[PDB]
RNA sequence: AAAGUCAUGGUUAAGUGGGAAACGAUGUGGGAAGGCCCAGACAGCCAGGAUGUUGGCUUAGAAGCAGCCAUCAUUUAAAGA
């Protein structure tokens, strides 16, 4: 059972996303169901060890944000073009 | 190899130790292939592939199972003397094959303690009950 | 003490063109290299290569313990082949059947090294497969 | 001696050493594997 | 040497080579040779790096070449002045951006494909890195 | 040659700073897992590297070592035709 921490993004856009990935982070979003989309930001080195498992893209993950277990699945991922890093992850609510 | 499968290789000592009563010892200053074959080619004409010629005489491995079973062996952790637990026997006839191979091209690393199964002395009691 | 095995089959007694200087190194005269080679060679069936152990005692004498011929020649009578394996995977020579090895497995269970005949059975499987002749 | 911009362990008994600011490959089994970076 | 069988036009402008690459995932095989550098690969460079990885795996496996040279390059000869036309087509290139998987392979152990994409990276003028197939 | 031999916390030992690439290298600082261990590791020292076996040919003799092939398998601590 993967558990991932997350804070809610204050600022959004092109320059703010560049400014997170410098500081060992990357933005994500959770979308699905009756509830609005939730734009969160993740820690880069914690997820990059989890993502190297083939069990990551098949199980129902749990993101903890503002004290709330949200059970989502990995829908899409943007990888860096030549560095082994992560740019952005989509999550669809389970 | 990781420690959990080593933790059944402490269990693998026990049931060999539990069944075995008589044990003879050796060391290797000049460990030859054939100097261990002298006791195993001799073993096949008597019994099976039951026996281990491997060593467990390390400062935690045969030390922990010693208050468990056969408590005299908690002193021979160091000083380079190993264990080979033959499963049957009661003062059997399988002693000097590690020891007579010392005279035949080996330079005496063992000093042949004898394991004291009737709690005997260090002298070889070559009487063998037929 | 140099107990290595070097001769050809029975038809060449005192075999100076096959042996040469090989067993002729020591101070032992050749009259017990040729005629005391016949204590096992003419003692059985001729023509087949018996290896013989020479350990040179200090009194110019020797004794030995006999054994079976190699995995070529006792299997060569069970093959009949003359050239061994001429490029097997690019064109085949033949094969060795498994069940024919039983007669030799009950033959060589006297001196050949070990007590488990069944463990010697898969020993002559892959050894027969080693000869270009897939068992 | 070999003098090369690329020096390497060529066999199993080659040791890479740095003496006075130069990477050298000194060997003990083979005299042909001795090297000096240049 | 790879080359188009036909072109609509014989010549082309020079252009620029900015941007990131598109064929970034390993699509077909299991392992890749991704481009970290920028530049252009001529057809003699693409094909010398193919003979070096084909020989290294001993005709056992399957190789993909993800890039094709289709930009013709002109040159003017020696002792020719600057006007009087555009030069004659001399060779063919492929324009490479950072993030381009160049070659692919499967059907080999991963340790054999480390060492064949090393003997073939030697013949290329851009800096490369070894990638594998990812799940999503 | 006018104005900080300024404070604080780091890095560099190359006069790098104060010219140059593919490539090479136990140079040195930092970081999350990387990755083997008190069922004694890692490095040295006490030691084998057997057995069938020399696996057979074409060759100059072909035996692990000229190349060509199978490269299994026993006595099984382990020893790879
Ligand atoms: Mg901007
Ligand atoms: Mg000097
Ligand atoms: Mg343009
Ligand atoms: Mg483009
Ligand atoms: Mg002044
Ligand atoms: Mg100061
Ligand atoms: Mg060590
Ligand atoms: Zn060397």
């Amino acid at each position: 059972m993967f558990t991932i921490n997350a804070e809610v993004r204050k600022e959004q856009g092109k320059g703010a996303s560049r400014r997170l990935r410098a500081a060992n982070k990357f933005p994500a979003i959770i979308y699905g169901g009756k509830e609005a989309p939730l734009a969160i930001e993740l820690d880069h080195d914690k997820v990059m060890n989890m993502q190297a498992k083939a069990e990551f893209y098949s199980e129902v993950l749990t993101i903890v944000v503002d004290g709330k277990e949200i059970k989502v699945k990995a829908q899409d991922v943007q990888r860096h073009p030549y560095k082994p890093k992560l740019q952005h992850i989509d999550f669809v609510r389970a | 190899a990781l420690n959990l499968q080593d933790k059944q290789a402490i269990v693998a000592e026990v049931s060999e130790v539990a069944k075995g009563a008589l044990s003879a010892v050796v060391a290797d200053s000049r460990g030859v292939t054939v100097d261990k074959m002298t006791e195993l080619r001799k073993a096949g004409r008597e019994a099976g592939v039951y026996m281990r010629v491997v060593r467990n005489t390390l400062l935690r491995r045969a030390v922990e199972g010693t208050p468990f079973e056969c408590l005299k062996d908690a002193f021979v952790g160091p000083t380079l003397i190993a264990y080979s637990m033959e499963h049957p026997g009661a003062a059997a006839r399988l002693f000097k094959e590690f020891a007579k191979a010392n005279a035949k091209f080996e330079v005496k690393a063992a000093a042949f303690e004898g394991e004291l199964i009737p709690a005997s002395q260090i002298d070889r009691l070559a009487t063998l009950p037929t | 003490q140099a107990y290595v095995k070097l001769q050809v089959a029975a038809g060449m007694a005192n075999p100076s063109p096959p042996v040469g200087p090989a067993l002729g190194q020591q101070g032992v005269n050749i009259m017990e290299f040729c005629k005391a080679f016949n204590a096992k060679t003419d003692s059985i069936e001729k023509g087949l290569p018996i290896p013989v152990v020479i350990t040179v005692y200090a009194d110019r004498s020797f004794t030995f313990v006999t054994k079976t011929p190699p995995a070529a020649v006792l299997l060569k009578k069970a093959a009949g082949i003359k050239s061994g394996s001429g490029k097997p995977n690019k064109d085949k020579v033949g094969k060795i059947s498994r069940a024919q090895l039983q007669e030799i497995a009950q033959t060589k269970a006297a001196d050949m090294t070990g007590a488990d005949i069944e463990a010697m059975t898969r020993s002559i499987e892959g050894t027969a497969r080693s000869m270009g002749l897939v068992v | 001696m070999k003098v090369r911009a690329s020096v390497k362990k060529l066999c199993r008994n080659c040791k890479i050493v740095k003496r006075d600011g130069v990477i050298r490959v000194i060997c003990s089994a083979e005299p042909k594997h001795k090297q000096r970076q240049g | 040497m790879l080359q188009p069988k036909r072109t609509k036009f014989r010549k082309m402008h020079k252009g620029r080579n900015r941007g990131l690459a598109q064929g970034t995932d390993v699509s077909f095989g299991s392992f890749g040779l991704k481009a970290v550098g920028r530049g252009r690969l001529t057809a003699r460079q693409i094909e010398a790096a193919r003979r070096a990885m084909t020989r290294a795996v001993k005709r056992q496996g399957k190789i993909w070449i993800r890039v094709f040279p289709d930009k013709p390059i002109t040159e003017k000869p020696l002792a020719v002045r600057m006007g009087k036309g555009k030069g004659n087509v001399e060779y063919w290139v492929a324009l490479i951006q950072p993030g381009k998987v160049l070659y692919e392979m499967d059907g080999v152990p991963e340790e054999l494909a480390r060492e064949a994409f090393k003997l073939a990276a030697a013949k290329l003028p851009i800096k490369t890195t070894f990638v594998t197939k990812t799940v999503m």
